[PDB]
């Protein structure tokens, strides 16, 4: 976890807001995959969230849905995006990286090993997501025991008491939800969420980092003068990788006009 | 925090996305609420009566356990208005989602039977219904699509996946996490998240209940077991529920075997998967061994589901119920059967259940014994899928 | 020389060839044995209650007339096992088929369910069974084709004339007249010669019965008018019989109107007929000038038919009873209504019955009126065929 | 109903059976079936039993069945088969015609009225088909008033009580039935019929002809020597047109040769 506390220091004395993109491992293919991820660091990403590909991603609309897919077509598997991320620790010590898992990966073969596994290739923070807070007990304690950062979601819909878990128990960002719904860049959120931020603050939560329909910089920038200490984006990062299957080339320069786009709008 | 217990044993919970727990907990105080409702309860009471027209007549077999010491009853929900046993706890849920001020409904459908019920339920109490279904079932359920497009639902095909009943309900729970302010989910099993397994449970019940006093005023004691399909949970635990105190009663539930246990191709996750968490809930899953789910497999539309309700996991795991599997081969020559011999048209899905029944005679026919299979619907939307196998073959 | 009276006034009688009278004089001879014995009629209550699910359901219509004086109650024969009120006498008349010694069936179909009716009893009840159906139907009621194969019934397209119900029921008689000393004719509607259309009311009689309670119990007064359609005139007789001698209660036929009765493509010979001899009896006919019989027609098979039973033309004549028509586009407004606002399915032939009643209701909508719907049976045989005319328009 | 009385004087004179061919008016046109008669008699019918085309025959079986539909084809209707009834009169004053009739043909305009018209045109009996005994005192009593004897049918399922009726009520013959069923030279009677026939003549019936099946020469010899006064034949006449509509010169000369045949069986 102490990953993220680096960044958001460095961050702070810079003034500057995180950028987050998000994708799937394995996606479109390993080799492809790893580039891919460079390319998003190279460009300028503070950390990253990777998905591990799942059989049924529910929080997930059909952008993600489809990187799932494309993952599995490539044979991808839990164990080979450990592979995966062991090479990517070892090419990057400092960047903060947190998976983004559903439950059933997590409980599979014992949820104490699956965070024992996460800490001995150097990942620091797991966000489960259809793991509300009212069923995280096992799971945060087995992050805190392997110095993993618990990643919980704060709704739009947040009563005091799940803000005041929420900052109790997460470590290295607090995950701010845009809206309801799925993920996908094609509905942008509604309601500001200002109040929600300056709570998240008076409770001593992890930054938060604001996700789901971030798909252009203005929304970056907004996330950033609404309070919150960045924004994470995957749909839209996975639609250059789903548009550009054909051109790994134009792929990557995509990908890299797209982030530094984003990280611009942070600063 | 919830004002009812979640789990049965290890099983159940709430693993969904955190946006969607004020939905769940706004669904448990209104049927908590609605519980001590004495006029919730008396609407409830005139729509199960007087639009569905309970109780349902509990049958005697005449014909199929001739030569035996087997006597079987058929619990006939297959009468009840819609065709399943599906329209009692949908009628309990629309008058839920009526109470939370809510004028959409969401479902998913395997059998189309749920949808079906959902889009009656719906037109008579003024929701307006969408309906996932996968595209396999859009097919092979077709007349329940034309009823419910003729009562005005949405009848949304799922080509995702399997295109099948789990592929469905992934749909669902994903749009109702969109739009919960507007639109229930009418789940229609007694599985996902909590509160839904207890609410179907409760609104299922009375099932058991009218079995148990036909059984007695017919042969002045209880049955020996009581036998029914589960696919996701609900004609089975509503059918067990008022017996499960009754020690003597077997409870006997019946997964698709499909093409066989053997072949992987099945629905049997309660006695042939592990312990996993997907849809909401902990509860046994088929299963990868790094922990994907699989795509189950049933002749029948309405079985075809790699999950079970949790309270199904938890009665097997202490020993009070015992489950079982029959085959698709198995389950159509119980559908002939039927049909043949007692004039009676059964879903496919009610036929797994017949079909244990009468191994259960055949296999012991000197065994005295006092059966009743839950006939959980009728036949008709089966019937073009069903006559072209047997044409395939007869 | 009868036991019974074969006429209703002027209509009626037992115009059949001589070789029929010893099974006619049979028959009716058994009826009335069977109406005196105790276990016959205790037989009969059993299969109706516990086998078909009676009582049936009398439901409020919640939405369909709202802004209106109008309150309407639907008779759910509808829910009846098989799906339509031609179960009650079929069951009845299975029972006198083996207590006459006999051990096939022969059955007429129009929209196939008296001939699904004949096939599951004869599978219960251990008869051999054949039921002719007009090729048209066939086609346009091919659900119930399937119900009846299923359950081990032999179907025999009538290519025929008009290939629809009186073409059916002419190979039935025209086979009964060579086959009756093995086989009983199981005549489906209140028509043809004596004893029918007697045994046939007083083996529908319980739907009247039924209703009369149930409004008696809900309302606590006689409805001011009780609404049927008409083909030969079964479900109606079985609605109005108990009601014949209240008075104050109307008794409301509806024949089916067609394209229109001025398109001469019609069913409804009691109001736009003559009287003429055909199918066994002195009735309303559609006929030429120089007396051959029409062909009918209607949207809806079971309604399809150029004549009507005699104990209607008597009640018409007489004035106790009043009998109106209603149009193909009529009847489907009604069904599409009915599926939308209650979510009930109806048959196309109840149909008629529902668009007459809410006629009377928009008609003079400050009228107060307390009016009963035979709900005579489920849509699910209509549904493909409604569903390609609506396509075919909306 | 005197030209039966007259017949079957001179019938017995001679030792001889009655063949009487059965043919439906019309069929398969006016013109066709007018010769068609004219031969039938030629050959040497003792009487015709014509059928009048209804829309709804439920005693005949196929055949005749589509020898209605064809003279219906044609256009023929009762009134035409009056006129028809008038020129074979004309040409015939001694041959006994009986018409076969469906209720409704009958009754339709009033059935006096319709026993006036058979009086009128020189018809000697109706036999109404779907008309049993039970229901028979209008068309007897209107027949008898119009000097036209009224047809019985004598079923081999006869009781007494039916043979003293049928015995009584009836005039011209007794009609004989085969069997059961309908009207179809491919199904032949099955039980001897001596039993009725000795009844019949102890109550003084009119002399019975035997009908249902008959097709062959040898059934025309059985039913003669088993007592009957003769025999009718119908579908086999009947498959004779419908096989040779498309030559109606082969046509003829077939059904000569049958009739003929036919008529030596009864001598
Ligand atoms: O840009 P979008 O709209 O594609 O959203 C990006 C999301 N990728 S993620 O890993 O942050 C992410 C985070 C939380 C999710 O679900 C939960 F909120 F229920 F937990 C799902 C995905
Ligand atoms: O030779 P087949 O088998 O064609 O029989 C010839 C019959 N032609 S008929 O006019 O005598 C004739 C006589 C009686 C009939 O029906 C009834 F018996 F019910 F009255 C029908 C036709
Ligand atoms: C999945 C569906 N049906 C399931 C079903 C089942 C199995 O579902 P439960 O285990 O929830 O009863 C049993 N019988 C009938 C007639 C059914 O339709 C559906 O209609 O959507
Ligand atoms: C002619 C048929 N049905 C008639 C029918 C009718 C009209 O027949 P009656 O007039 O005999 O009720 C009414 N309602 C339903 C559902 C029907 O199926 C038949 O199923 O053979
Ligand atoms: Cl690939
Ligand atoms: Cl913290
Ligand atoms: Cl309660
Ligand atoms: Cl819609
Ligand atoms: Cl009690
Ligand atoms: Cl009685
Ligand atoms: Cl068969
Ligand atoms: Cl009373
Ligand atoms: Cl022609
Ligand atoms: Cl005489
Ligand atoms: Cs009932
Ligand atoms: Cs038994
Ligand atoms: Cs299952
Ligand atoms: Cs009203
Ligand atoms: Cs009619």
């Amino acid at each position: 976890m102490e990953r993220y506390e680096n960044l958001f220091a460095q961050l702070n004395d810079r003034r500057e807001g995180a950028f987050v993109p998000f994708v799937t491992l394995g996606d479109p293919g390993i080799e492809q995959s790893l580039k891919i991820i460079d390319t998003l660091i190279d460009a300028g990403a503070d950390a990253l969230e990777l998905g591990v590909p799942f059989s049924d991603p529910l929080a997930d609309g059909p952008t993600i849905q489809n990187a799932n897919l494309r993952a599995f077509a490539a044979g991808v598997t839990p164990a080979q995006c450990f592979e995966m991320l062991a090479l990517i620790r070892e090419k990057h010590p400092t960047i903060p990286i947190g998976l983004l898992m559903y439950a059933n990966l997590v409980f599979n073969n014992g949820i104490d090993a699956f965070y024992a596994r996460c800490e001995q290739v150097g990942v620091d923070s797991v966000l489960v997501a259809d793991v509300p807070v009212e069923e995280s007990a096992p799971f945060r304690q087995a992050a805190l025991r392997h110095n993993i950062a618990p990643i919980f979601i704060c709704p739009p819909n947040a009563d005091d008491d799940l803000l005041r878990q929420v900052a109790s128990y997460g470590r290295g960002y607090t995950y701010l939800l845009s809206r309801s719904g799925v993920t996908g860049a094609e509905n942008r959120g509604a309601l500001p969420l200002h109040h929600l931020i300056e709570k998240l603050k008076e409770y001593h939560a992890a930054p938060a980092l604001q996700g789901f329909g971030i798909s252009s910089p203005e929304q970056v920038s907004a996330a950033v003068r609404a309070g919150a200490a960045g924004a994470i984006s995957g749909s839209a990062i996975v639609k250059i990788i789903e548009k550009n299957l054909a051109s790994p080339k134009q792929m990557l320069a995509e990908l890299r006009s797209f982030v530094s786009a984003m990280k611009a709008a942070s600063r | 925090t919830t004002l009812l217990n979640p789990y049965f044993g290890e099983f159940g919970g709430m693993y969904v996305p955190q946006i969607l727990m004020p939905a769940l907990n706004q669904l448990e105080e209104a049927f908590v609420s609605a519980q001590k409702d004495p006029e919730f309860q008396a609407q409830f009471a005139d729509l199960l009566k007087n639009y569905a027209g309970r109780p349902t007549a509990l049958t005697k077999c005449q014909n199929i356990t001739a030569g035996t010491r087997t006597t079987l009853y058929l619990k006939r929900e297959d009468l009840l208005h819609g065709g399943a046993h599906k329209t009692n706890q949908v009628l309990g849920q629309a008058l839920l989602a009526k109470r939370m001020g809510k004028s959409e409904i969401i479902a998913e459908t395997g059998a189309g039977a749920h949808g079906v019920a959902s889009a009656l339920a719906s037109a008579l109490l003024g929701l307006k219904c969408r309906i996932y279904m996968g595209a396999k079932d859009v097919e092979r359920q077709s007349p329940n699509v034309f009823r419910m497009r003729l009562m005005g639902a949405e009848v949304i095909p799922v080509h995702s996946g399997s295109a099948t009943l789990k592929d469905a309900c992934n749909e669902a729970l994903r749009d109702w996490s969109g739009s919960y302010e507007t639109a229930h989910y009418m789940l229609g099993t007694a599985a996902g998240p909590h509160p839904y397994p207890t609410i179907v449970r409760e609104f299922q019940r009375m099932i058991g209940e009218e079995t148990k006093a036909q059984i007695l005023d017919k042969e002045g004691r209880l049955p020996d077991a009581v036998i029914a399909c589960v696919g996701g949970g609900s004609n089975a635990i509503g059918m067990f529920a008022d017996f499960i105190n009754d020690t003597s009663v077997g409870l006997i539930g019946v997964e698709p075997g499909g093409h066989g246990i053997e072949t992987g191709e099945h629905g049997a996750p309660l006695k042939h998967g592990r312990v996993g968490i997907y849809f909401g809930m902990k509860a046994p899953m088929m299963q990868t061994a790094d922990g994907q789910i699989e795509e189950s497999y049933s002749i029948s539309a309405g079985l075809d589901f790699p999950s079970v309700g949790p309270q199904h996991a938890y009665l097997n795991s202490i020993g009070r119920a015992d489950y079982v599997s029959i085959t698709d081969d198995e389950a159509l020559e119980a559908f002939k059967t039927l049909c043949r011999h007692e004039g009676i048209i059964p879903a496919l899905e009610s036929s797994h259940a017949l079909a244990h029944a009468l191994k259960m005679m055949r296999e012991q026919p000197e065994k005295e014994q006092l059966l009743v299979v839950n006939l959980s619907g009728r036949g008709d939307k089966d019937i073009f899928t069903v006559h072209d196998i047997l044409k395939a073959r007869e």
